């Protein structure tokens, strides 16, 4: 948008005291990410900068009441959120407000926290023999530990050796600990460092096709940490075994317990293991002096199954800290809303958990873990009233918060609310602007709005 | 419910051999994988032999053509004959049926006292 | 693709036995899930049982679970279903089908299915 | 081309008051003698905008969150365009506007900008 | 399907209780009326599509 | 014959109904009971309940 | 292996917006700065069309 207009007199080089409308010029097909700009000058190198000055500002989402003229030109405007007078003229859809009290909007504070406070976590899944065992398994044969009804809390795995992969295929790591499956199997084994990439759905690799075959649609996780500190024996580490020779590839999640001889030629061997007859089993070589690609890595995968059975394994719960004397979002396992949590003296029964009233609304809940009766009450709210003596008289206004003690939003407390913007005088005049409870406001004298 | 394994041992006999044999009780042993693991203080894991069901065995690349294992089923007792006894062989040998790729229902014995020192 | 069929359905007396031993031709079942689905006259395909391929446990069904059991020798292809103490409302259309884990519950290729009635 | 021009001192910018300016036509609809209420991105009254003055080559890269009320008041026509973009590090796209004395050249590309853009 | 016959039924006594047989259905439903309790409603003219 | 159940000819039968301002002529096999008078009953006529 | 797709984001992306930022996610409190380990995942997976 743009608009060109001259000046009327020699200004002090400030923004003029006038109103002007801006018309659109161009609507180029753009939309690239733009967050920073810069203005170019015109240096007259006879280097001279000349004389320039701009008033770059920032735009904000606001509502405006635009006045159109008989010819379609914008003449006036209201900010609708700057001062209570502008809000009154905005909600009245006019520009010359009369003398009296007007309700503009409703005062209401916003919550601060988002506490949950879910119940405790009792049933812990068995993860002490699959992440802390001495020797998990070999590569030619792997183990499988069926897990039962529990809540799979993967946050406890932070105590392992750092710098370990946690690439979860299918599922999302952010939403990982909210998932009710039916069964989860753990397959742990130890391989080299250059074979961690081979453990993936459908990827080329000798160990990925002759030892362990992961399916292409595998939706689980894979964990592999460095084991060079404890699984590296300098005196001939050969306790691990991995297959290298086989007739064909393995099926997804297949157990190759066959130990038959391998034949790369055409002559019968019949169990000799000599020339042209090799043994399809080779042992690793783990030495603390080898490179990272040769260090041992305990790889454990978690296959997740999904059936229409009673969900045995699920995810843990947050159970955040509880805050009192502040309107926050309460999520006590059965409700979602706003309210102030305060200690209540209402004695409940051992089987009761919620609480109603005459209005049929929740007003007291029992904490899940630490049994204690609370008192849910909505935050402070009311009606914002603006006392205006009229635009033709002045522009000073007074705000009246109906039913608010104006302690958590001159200030004077009345029985009808709280008036902020008018002083209370001890005199007694005729009522000009009715407020309530015998309080009246007037624009008298140093002119200002007074209450009496 | 019963091990009935690791019955034997030896004394300091340099330049000789070990006739250590560990039997097995009558049970449902079909896919068993017997092996020998030392228990020298400082080096807990150790692999010596193998008992694959197909009859073939695997020897470690270190002691190539040094340890010989033979299967015997006359009185249900496995044999093991090795030669060229070193001086650092002081350890506690075991006959474990649940070798690597196990540790879920793994069980061990009591230990065969075998030590040599020149 | 797969040419699995059903065989074993027949007239069974109330409280008898039956063997619904199905088979298949060629498919990857070592990591799939095989299940059973009954079809009562005028109803849908209710779940009966499910044998896991990665595990081996038998996930049972509602109150009639205390009479049914499944197994598998896993040699070439089979899916058994032992019938013990069949009641009146046990007659339905069983379909020896299967599915695939790590995905939606939409079952895989079904079979021709058989019929078992009690009287 | 782009050159590295030295001898640039740092100075704090000035401020002023936006006296009921920054109102534009929100849409293409023609109104007459009415009072309409919109919810578009306008300039708030008395927003305390910046007062970057050139007497001095002080052209800092200012943020562009949702809009910029660029009101230049001059006679010698020093302002001849603007440069936009995200980082101007020859890695992403960037918008450019040039207002020549005879026409206007507006083009968005990935030009090799620098820290001292001028004419 | 190219010339599917629209067989009209009139002056009949329709028994919607014998069509339950083998060859598993597609969860036979009724969009517009109720699936069951069709024996209490009387129709004037119906069309069958095969 | 070797193809799976994903593509097999289903004998789909669509039975379209039609009800206009005309006397019905085909209902279910419900045996018509006896008609009594001067007593509140639950009439179950063709389109009246 | 030329078709990619994201898996997780800090919040629901606004409509008609491209998410080209390939920065490594950080779901914890320790600085990752390109490690791709625990609480630090790559929010871009790949398809396996066959
Ligand atoms: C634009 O880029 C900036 C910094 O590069 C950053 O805010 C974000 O990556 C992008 N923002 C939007 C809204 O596209
Ligand atoms: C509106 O148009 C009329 C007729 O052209 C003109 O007399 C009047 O001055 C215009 N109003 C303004 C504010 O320019
Ligand atoms: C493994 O053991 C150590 C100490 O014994 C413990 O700190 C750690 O939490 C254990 N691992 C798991 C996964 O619990
Ligand atoms: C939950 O755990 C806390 C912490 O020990 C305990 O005080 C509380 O009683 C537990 N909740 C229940 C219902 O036992
Ligand atoms: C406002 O708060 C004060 C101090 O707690 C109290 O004395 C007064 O009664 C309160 N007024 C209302 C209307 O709640
Ligand atoms: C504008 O903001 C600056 C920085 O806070 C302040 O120094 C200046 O007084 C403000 N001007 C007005 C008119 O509010």
């Amino acid at each position: 948008y743009s608009k060109h207009t001259p000046i009327i007199v020699r200004e002090p080089e400030d923004l003029p005291q006038g109103f002007s409308a801006l018309e659109p010029l161009v609507d180029l097909p753009i939309g690239i990410n733009i967050t920073r700009f810069q203005t170019l000058l015109a240096l007259h190198r006879s280097w001279t900068a000349g004389a320039a000055a701009y008033y770059v500002g920032y735009l904000q989402p606001r509502t405006f009441l635009l006045k159109y003229n008989e010819n379609g030109t914008i003449t006036d405007a209201v900010d609708c959120a700057l001062d209570p007078l502008s809000e009154t003229k905005c909600t009245l859809k006019s520009f010359t407000v009369e003398k009296g009290i007007y309700q503009t909007s409703n005062f209401r504070v916003q919550p601060t926290e988002s506490i949950v406070r879910f119940p405790n976590i009792t049933n812990l899944c068995p993860f002490d023999e699959v992440f802390n065992a001495t020797r998990f398994a070999s590569v030619y044969a792997w183990n499988r530990k069926r897990i039962s009804n529990c809540v799979a809390d993967y946050s406890v795995l932070y105590n392992l050796a750092p710098f370990f992969t946690f690439k979860c295929y299918g599922v999302s790591p952010t939403k990982l600990n909210d998932l009710c499956f039916t069964n989860v199997y753990a397959d742990s084994f130890v391989i080299r460092g250059d074979e961690v990439r081979q453990i993936a759905p459908g990827q080329t690799g000798n160990i990925a096709d002759y030892n362990y075959k992961l399916p292409d649609d595998f939706t689980g996780c894979v964990i592999a940490w460095n084991s060079n500190k404890l699984d590296s024996k300098v005196s001939g580490n050969y306790n691990y075994l991995y297959r290298l020779f086989r007739k064909s590839n393995l099926k997804p999640f297949e157990r190759d317990i066959s130990t038959e001889i391998y034949q790369a030629g055409n002559k019968p061997c019949n169990g000799v293991a000599g020339f042209n007859c090799y043994f399809p089993l080779r042992s690793y070589s783990f030495r603390p002096t080898y490179g990272v690609g040769h260090q041992p890595y305990r790889v454990v995968v978690l296959s997740f199954e999904l059936l229409h059975a009673p969900a045995t394994v699920c995810g843990p719960k947050k159970s955040t800290n509880l805050v009192k004397n502040k309107c926050v979002n309460f999520n006590f396992n059965g409700l979602k809303g706003t309210g102030v949590l305060t200690e209540s003296n209402k004695k409940f029964l051992p089987f009761q958990q919620f609480g109603r009233d005459i209005a049929d609304t929740t007003d007291a809940v029992r904490d899940p873990q630490t049994l204690e009766i609370l008192d849910i009450t909505p935050c402070s709210f009311g009606g914002v009233s603006v006392i205006t003596p009229g635009t033709n008289t002045s522009n000073q206004v007074a705000v009246l918060y109906q039913g608010v003690n104006c302690t958590e939003v001159n200030v004077f407390q009345t029985r009808a609310g709280c008036l902020i913007g008018a002083e209370y005088v001890n005199n007694s005049y005729e009522c000009d602007i009715p407020i309530g409870a015998g309080i009246c406001a007037s624009y008298q004298t140093s002119q200002s709005i007074i209450a009496y | 419910e019963v091990q009935l394994v690791e019955s034997g041992g030896g004394l300091v006999q340099p330049g000789g051999s070990l006739r250590l044999s560990c039997a097995a009780s009558d049970s449902s042993f079909y896919d068993y994988e017997m092996s020998w693991v030392r228990q020298v203080p400082g080096k807990t894991p150790e692999w010596i032999g193998s008992m694959y069901p197909s009859g073939r065995t695997y020897i470690n690349p270190s002691l190539k053509s040094l340890v010989t294992i033979s299967r015997d089923n006359s009185e249900n007792m496995l044999y093991l004959q090795m030669n060229s006894l070193r001086a650092e062989d002081t350890a506690m040998y075991y006959c474990v049926s649940n070798w690597a790729s196990g540790s879920t229902g793994d069980y061990w014995g009591q230990g065969t006292l075998v030590t040599v020192s020149s | 693709e797969v040419q699995l069929v059903e065989s074993g359905g027949g007239l069974v007396q109330p409280g008898g036995s039956l063997r619904l031993s199905c088979a298949a031709s060629d498919f990857y079942f070592d990591y799939y899930e095989m299940s059973w689905v009954r079809q009562a006259p005028g109803q849908g395909l209710e779940w009966v049982s499910t044998i896991s391929g990665l595990g081996g446990a038998t996930y049972y069904a509602d109150s009639v679970k205390g009479r049914f059991t499944i197994s598998r020798d896993n040699s070439k292809n089979t899916l058994y279903l032992q019938m013990n103490s069949l009641r009146a409302e046990d007659t339905a259309l069983y379909y020896c089908a299967t599915r695939s884990p790590f995905g939606d519950y939409a079952f895989s290729y079904w079979g021709q299915g058989t019929l078992v009635t009690v009287s | 081309q782009c050159v590295n021009l030295t001898t640039r001192t740092q100075l704090p910018p000035a401020y002023t008051n936006s006296f009921t300016r920054g109102v534009y036509y929100p849409d293409k609809v023609f109104r007459s003698s009415v009072l309409h209420s919109t919810q578009d991105l306008f300039l708030p009254f008395f927003s305390n905008v910046t007062w970057f003055h050139v007497i001095r080559f002080d052209n800092p890269v200012l943020p562009f969150n949702d809009g910029v009320y660029f009101a230049s008041i001059e006679k010698s026509n020093i302002i001849r365009g603007w440069i936009f973009g995200t980082t101007l590090d020859s890695k992403t796209q960037s918008l450019l506007i040039v207002n020549n004395a005879t026409n206007v050249v507006i083009k968005v590309c990935e030009f090799q900008f620098c820290n001292d853009p001028f004419l």
